[PDB]
RNA sequence: GGUGAAAUUCUUGGAUUUAUUGAAGACUAACUACUGCGAAAGCAUUUGCCAAGGACGUUUUCAUUAAUCAAGAACGAAAGUUAGGGGAUCGAAGAUGAUCAGAUACCGUCGUAGUCUUAACCAUAAACUAUGCCGACUAGGGAUCGGGUGGUGUUUUUUUAAUGACCCACUCGGCACCUUACGAGAAAUCAAAGUCUUUGGGUUCUGGGGGGAGUAUGGUCGCAAGGCUGAAACUUAAAGGAAUUG
């Protein structure tokens, strides 16, 4: 069961109509150097890790 | 209403008009 | 406009065809009266697709 | 969407590429490389004969691919089969042609677009239809913004495009003309002949296309592969 | 004077066979009647004497042309496709 | 040292199609669809159904034989939209990244001189 | 009353000029009237351009753009967010942003 | 496949898609612009032919031959009509699938007439610049199109000539644009909508509160659809224009 760690370096901003999803930032923690752009359901601070459960993926907006 | 479609109505309502003034002229 | 002794379409109280008048490419003589062998009918609205 | 299909068929298994064999594709002389890929059919059975179905393809590949260089990375060229010997099948010309984002970069507002095209037959049979174009240009030290041209110097520059494509395609064959399309000379005889006219930059020839072939003639076509 | 307002030659079927039918034949009429300018010695002596033939009074040549009129349209069409080709066949 | 197929990346709306030909492309290999991949009409054009049709004629592909793509990216074309679907950089990405090469990136999208007729009517799609 | 000067197009000294379609609803729309931007763009949305460039045969690669001519009609440049409703005064503005 | 979402529809008889061709008819993309021509409607592929036209240049000619025009005449988008051809697309009607309380509407899929052409008709349009034509004068500013003049100006050729393409200055004629208001206007705005109570350059057409009504009738044109001309009875104190604050 593959799952990818990906350490958030910079937090965009609230998305979806409600604000309860923010973009970010991540850069993985294995596999460095790459970074891609994800959305968070809760509160995230920078310098966190998240679990991507899986990583060929990159979002633009939540309308 | 639309001044078109009354113009339309009143054209339909003068072909209605010509076709029974023919039937007895 | 015949009487059935005549004509296929022949007779009734009417002039009236009957039958349709589409009649098949097998039929045999004394029948090929009307539309022989039609692959349509009526008028004909639009390109033939030639 | 992947089960939304009410009936597969209206009535009511092998891999497919363990029955197919590789073949190598190859370049006339005309160009420095000639290995420009592989192909696949299905093995030569008794009812098909494989190279008779694989006789009619045409392949695309780019320029830049075929002289090594990169400055032809803009121009494609379809290389028609005409015979298979021994899994190294050999193609020939079958028509040049230039890339969308080339074509869509050269063309751009406030300048003219000039187009020309002949439908001109060579020395050794075959009907080419060549396409040429070109655009108007500022000159340095111009100070109005658009550079138009005014509609007789098109004519004219039309006139004397296509006369000069067809007295360069006459005379020369179809291998002469690829090496005479390659170094691209054509474009520089054309701004030569017109800058009299107008300054007249980007004097790419276009598209060439092949309209009638004449008969096969495998020693003409043996030659070029040495 | 102006004797009919606008039967003209079709005043000999008098109010029979329709109005529309009248109009298509008297267009044709005319031009079945007309004289036309004879193509070789130039005068305006062409008549019909049967659907297709038309024939001059003054130089006595007689050539095929439209039933109604002495050159239809796709003949002459025709003839200057024809006439390109023979300049293109040694071109 | 590399053999090549060809792409072919239409990704219009409302799906995408990916399908790696022979240089000739008469052969197909590998043809996979958005709408093969999820359950759904909207999603047909998804982005992630295009990285899934992607990897899977990556793996057919490769299995195959074929080491390198030279892409043809197309959209609908004609009077239609001429822009690609949201399923093309998704695709190309997702085959990028699944082992094969890359070559000569160009679109084929069909673009006409002065076509037929826009469906809708002169007054549009009205909605 | 007369909104706008040049009657929103740009129409002196024609009479007619052919239309184009929407390219959004496929609306008719005279081709002076109409609010033609200019779509170039990359092709790789440059989020793919490092994989595709470690992935490329070839090093030096140009990487092309895709152009295209986008024509809208009024209603869809407006629902679009392309253009949107000006100040009485700021509407003479001619120059772009 | 399509859509906001679907469904109708097509799909082991291989749909969709790829490649190679071929046929048909339509259209003339991008270039394409506060650019051009045309009396207007309108006109965008190439080449050839046919005749036409404006502007410019002119120390050429005639000599007032002119301006506007009831009647009268030519042209006149699209749609429509008649008869042949063509009939690829799109598509009034129609049929269907959705949505909806209903939906013979908007959305989807087919699809006839039509859309194209020839020969005839029809004579309308928010046919708009909602601004009649001719003539004169009246504020600045720059740009552009066509023609012309000058400049030892730049570039190219054959370094160099002549050209051509640019640059500068000017000029005539255009499509327009920017700024101000001496002025005008009810204002919006206008270099014409100014030179109009300090009211007269020439001339044509149209309007007299709103409806009834561009209706009825009568003529006249048209194959028809309809067009042109065109009332009255009755009814009403307001309709209406431009701007202001909500
Ligand atoms: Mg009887
Ligand atoms: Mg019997
Ligand atoms: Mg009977
Ligand atoms: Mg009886
Ligand atoms: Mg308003
Ligand atoms: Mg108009
Ligand atoms: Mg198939
Ligand atoms: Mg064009
Ligand atoms: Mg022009
Ligand atoms: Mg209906
Ligand atoms: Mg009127
Ligand atoms: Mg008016
Ligand atoms: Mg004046
Ligand atoms: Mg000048
Ligand atoms: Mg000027
Ligand atoms: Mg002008
Ligand atoms: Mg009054
Ligand atoms: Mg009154
Ligand atoms: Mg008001
Ligand atoms: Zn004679």
């Amino acid at each position: 069961t593959p799952v990818t760690l990906a350490k958030v370096i910079k937090v965009l901003g609230r998305t979806g109509s409600r604000g309860g999803v923010t973009q970010v930032r991540v850069e993985f923690l294995e596999d460095t150097s790459r970074t891609i752009v994800r959305n968070v359901k809760g509160p995230v601070r920078e310098n966190d890790i998240l679990v991507l459960m899986e990583s060929e993926r990159e979002a633009r907006r939540l309308r | 209403m639309r001044a078109k479609w009354r113009k339309k109505r009143t054209r339909r309502l003068k072909r209605k008009r010509r076709k029974v003034r023919a039937r007895s002229k | 406009a015949m009487n059935p002794v005549d004509h296929p379409h022949g007779g009734g109280n009417h002039q009236h065809i009957g039958k349709a008048s589409t009649i098949s490419r097998g039929a045999v003589s004394g029948q090929k009266a009307g539309l022989i062998a039609a692959r349509r009918t009526g008028l004909l609205r639009g390109s033939q697709k030639t | 969407a992947v089960g939304k299909n009410k009936r597969l068929s209206k009535g009511k298994v092998v891999d497919p590429f363990t029955r197919k064999e590789w073949f190598d594709i190859k370049a006339p002389s005309t160009f420095e490389n000639r290995n420009v890929g592989k192909t696949l059919v299905n093995k030569s059975t008794g009812l098909k004969s494989a190279s008779d179905a694989l006789k009619g393809r045409v392949v695309e590949v780019c320029l830049a691919d075929l002289q090594g260089s990169e400055d032809h990375s803009f121009r494609k060229i379809k290389l028609r089969v005409d015979e298979v010997q021994g899994k190294n099948l050999l193609t020939n010309f079958h028509g040049m042609d230039f890339t969308t984002d080339k074509l869509r970069s050269m063309v751009r507002k406030w300048q003219t677009l000039i187009e020309a095209n002949v439908t001109v037959k060579t020395s050794d049979d075959y009907v080419l239809r060549i396409f040429a174009i070109a655009f108007t240009r500022k000159q340095a030290n111009q100070v109005k913004r658009h550079s138009y041209a005014q509609s007789s110097h098109i004519r004219a520059i039309r006139k004397v495009i296509s006369e000069i494509l067809t007295k360069e395609v006459q005379g020369s064959t179809l291998a002469q003309l690829t090496s005479k399309l390659i170094p691209e000379v054509i474009n520089k005889e054309i701004e030569n002949a017109t800058k009299d006219i107008f300054p007249l930059q980007n004097i790419h020839v276009r598209k060439v296309k092949l309209l009638k072939q004449p008969k096969f003639d495998v020693g003409a076509l043996m030659a070029l592969h040495g | 004077a102006k004797r009919t307002k606008k039967v003209g030659i079709t005043g000999k079927y008098g109010v029979r066979y329709g109005s529309s039918l009248r109009r298509q034949v008297k267009k044709l009429e005319i031009q079945q009647h007309a004289r036309y300018d004879c193509s070789f010695c130039g005068k305006k002596t062409v008549k019909r004497g049967a659907a297709g033939i038309w024939t001059c009074s003054c130089c006595k040549k007689t050539v095929a042309g439209g039933a109604y009129t002495v050159s239809t349209a796709a003949a002459a069409t025709v003839r200057s496709t024809i006439r390109r080709l023979r300049e293109m066949v040694e071109a | 040292s590399q053999v090549f197929g060809v792409a072919r990346i239409y990704a219009s709306f409302n799906d995408t199609f990916v399908h790696v030909t022979d240089l000739s492309g008469k052969e197909t290999i590998a043809r996979v669809t958005g709408g093969m991949k999820v359950k759904a009409d909207r999603d047909e054009s998804s982005p992630y159904a295009a990285m899934l049709a992607a990897q899977d004629v990556a793996a057919k592909c490769k299995e195959v034989g074929i080491t390198a793509v030279h892409v043809k990216i197309r959209a609908t074309g004609g009077t239609r939209t001429k822009t690609p679907g949201p399923g093309g950089q998704a695709a190309l990405r997702a085959l990028a990244r699944s082992g094969l090469r890359i070559g000569r990136i160009e679109d084929v999208t069909p673009v006409p001189s002065d076509s037929t007729r826009k469906k809708g009517g002169r007054r549009g799609r009205r909605l | 009353p007369k909104k706008r000067a040049s009657n929103g197009r740009n129409k002196k000294g024609r009479g007619h000029v052919k239309p184009v379609r929407c390219v959004n609803c496929s609306k008719s729309i005279p081709k002076d009237k109409a609010i033609k931007r200019m779509a170039i763009r990359n092709i790789v949305e440059a989020a793919a351009v490092r994989d595709l460039s470690e992935a490329s045969v070839y090093p030096e690669y140009a990487l092309p753009k895709t152009y295209n001519k986008l024509h809208y009609c009024v209603s869809c440049a407006i629902h679009a967010r392309i253009v949107r409703v000006r100040s009485r005064e700021d509407r003479k503005n001619r120059a772009p942003p």
